[PDB]
């Protein structure tokens, strides 16, 4: 349905109006060391931190926990060929490690642009994190996620001049991912859940039983609560055993079924503060996932 | 990160800490004025992006022996350029701290 | 021609001023699970491991932005 009452907000908004009244920016120097910036992500409560190259005196680019999973799982493979380095060093050596010809440069934003232009950034880009930046001071002022971004959304935007298509199911907008779903199980150790996110640049794993029937999430988020340990060692756990550490309380899962409508799906990822809900059939059997990456992915081209 | 400590403390004589960082400030090649003889105003042009930093300096008395150098940032008047104004004035900052201090 | 006497108050400047307009020399931050102007005020942590950990909150028009920055020494 519709251009858009979704794409028309978008565009008439600037990324400054989603930004909070208070809130805290971790930087790094790219000269400290690896270890030391991803436990300052679980000391500060952060996912993500801008890059400061003091040499250069500008942002660089960011750390976030996927660069945490990718050095991990660097460093459990190479300790067992007896390769000892990574964990002493820098933010910079690790960066040209991989960051090689390969160019990957910080994509940022105006607080004066375009909530539309932001969210096509993030997808283009196929990034998470989208540091907002002051062109006049050159200071960062806020990092933008798909969370934030369908909050601020289904806040803002009043129900009743209502698109026909925000009543049509995912089944029918094609919304989500519904082959390969990377999955994990049980007894499934940390190490192997780690190669899977390196392989498949997905965001959280669903865990399954022998059945296929889904009955835990293990995110990348989950993930950083390692990067507390003095030891890395435990890598050979279980997810399950893991997840153990996952501090709140649990409820089961948050699913969905295909035939659901989008806005029930839009509010209850809304509600839940959660990055993506595992579709699933009658009998709990994922048959995908559907993501904020998507919905928004939709969101932007009119539903669909 | 529990227990944040506004600037820097110390119980050397305060005409020893104002003399140090006045010569700490010459050594790096800022440029300042005494406002009082406990408060500078310091400027720094950046060596790399060309752009001038300003910040303050004040010397408190917290105890009978003890003395706090409190610094405080001074406001002006797609990828990104070099440069942030926030960056800049804490490794200000730090360099002050690294060339006149313990 | 008299000679002229200089009467110096000498001490207005004895002692560095006693801090708080209202400035805190501490500021305890506990994840549990404003203050009006320390506005553009340099805080530190404890050094630990040979690292500073630096901060200030800014202002961008009506919002504040707690900026911390990690720097080997
Ligand atoms: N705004 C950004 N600009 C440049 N690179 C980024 C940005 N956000 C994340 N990255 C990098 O892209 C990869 C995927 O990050 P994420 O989106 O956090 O899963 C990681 O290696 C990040 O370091
Ligand atoms: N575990 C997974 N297996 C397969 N596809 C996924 C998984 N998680 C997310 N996706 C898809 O990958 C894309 C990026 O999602 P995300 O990583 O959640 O931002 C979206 O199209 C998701 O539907
Ligand atoms: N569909 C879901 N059901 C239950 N918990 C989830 C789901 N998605 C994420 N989580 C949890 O919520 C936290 C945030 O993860 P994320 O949504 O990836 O930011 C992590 O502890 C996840 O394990």
């Amino acid at each position: 349905s519709n251009s858009s009452v979704y794409t028309t907000f978008m565009k008439s908004h600037r990324c400054y109006d989603l930004i909070p009244t208070s809130s805290k920016l971790v930087v790094f120097d790219t000269s400290l060391q690896v270890k030391k910036a991803f436990f300052a992500l679980v000391t500060n409560g952060v996912r993500a931190a801008p890059l400061w190259d003091s040499k250069k005196q500008s942002f660089v680019g960011m750390l976030t926990i996927t660069d945490f999973i990718n050095i991990l799982h660097r460093y459990y493979k190479s300790a067992l060929v007896q390769i000892y380095e990574l964990e002493e060093h820098k933010i910079e050596t690790w960066r040209e490690v991989y960051l090689q010809d390969s160019f990957k440069p910080l994509v940022c934003i105006s607080p004066n642009a375009s909530l539309f232009d932001a969210v096509s950034s993030l997808i283009r880009n196929k990034i998470h994190r989208l540091p907002v930046i002051d062109p006049e001071s050159g200071n960062t002022l806020y990092i933008l996620t798909h969370k934030r971004i369908l909050k601020f959304l289904k806040l803002f935007i009043t129900e009743f001049p209502k698109p026909e298509f925000m009543s049509k199911s995912l089944e029918e907008l094609q919304i989500g991912t519904y082959a390969n779903i990377a999955m994990v199980r049980t007894t499934t150790p940390v190490y192997v859940a780690l190669g899977i996110f390196v392989q498949h640049r997905v965001s959280a794993l669903p865990v399954v039983d022998e059945k296929g029937r889904v009955v835990d999430i293990y995110s990348k988020f989950d993930v950083i609560n390692l990067a507390a340990e003095k030891t890395y060692n435990n890598l050979d756990v279980s997810v399950t055993k893991a997840l153990q550490h996952r501090s709140h309380y649990f409820e089961g899962v948050l699913k969905c079924y295909l035939h659901e409508t989008l806005e029930a799906i839009i509010n209850r990822l809304v509600e839940a503060e959660v990055h993506r809900l595992v579709v699933v059939d009658e009998h709990d059997v994922v048959k995908g996932i559907v993501s904020l990456s998507d919905i928004l992915q939709a969101l932007v081209l009119t539903g669909g | 990160s529990m227990a944040w400590h506004l600037g820097i403390r110390s119980q050397s004589r305060p005409n020893d800490i104002m003399a140090e960082v006045c010569r700490a400030i010459k050594q790096l090649d800022y440029e300042w004025k005494v406002v009082n003889p406990y408060y500078l105003r310091v400027r720094r042009k950046n060596p790399v992006t060309s752009t001038f930093s300003k910040m303050s300096l004040q010397l408190y008395q917290v105890d009978s022996r003890t003395y706090l150098l409190d610094f405080r940032s001074i406001d002006d008047e797609v990828a990104p350029r070099p440069g942030s104004h926030t960056i800049e004035f804490f490794e200000m900052c730090a360099n002050l701290i690294k060339i006149l201090a313990q | 021609g008299q000679e002229m006497y200089a009467f110096r108050s000498e001490e207005r400047f004895k002692s560095p001023p006693i801090l708080p307009p209202h400035l805190l020399q501490v500021i305890l931050n506990k994840d549990t699970n404003p203050n009006h102007v320390m506005l553009n005020h340099l805080y530190a942590l404890s050094i630990k491991d040979s690292v500073m950990v630096l901060s200030a909150t800014h202002r961008y028009k009506k919002k504040y932005v707690t900026t911390l920055l990690y720097k080997p020494i």
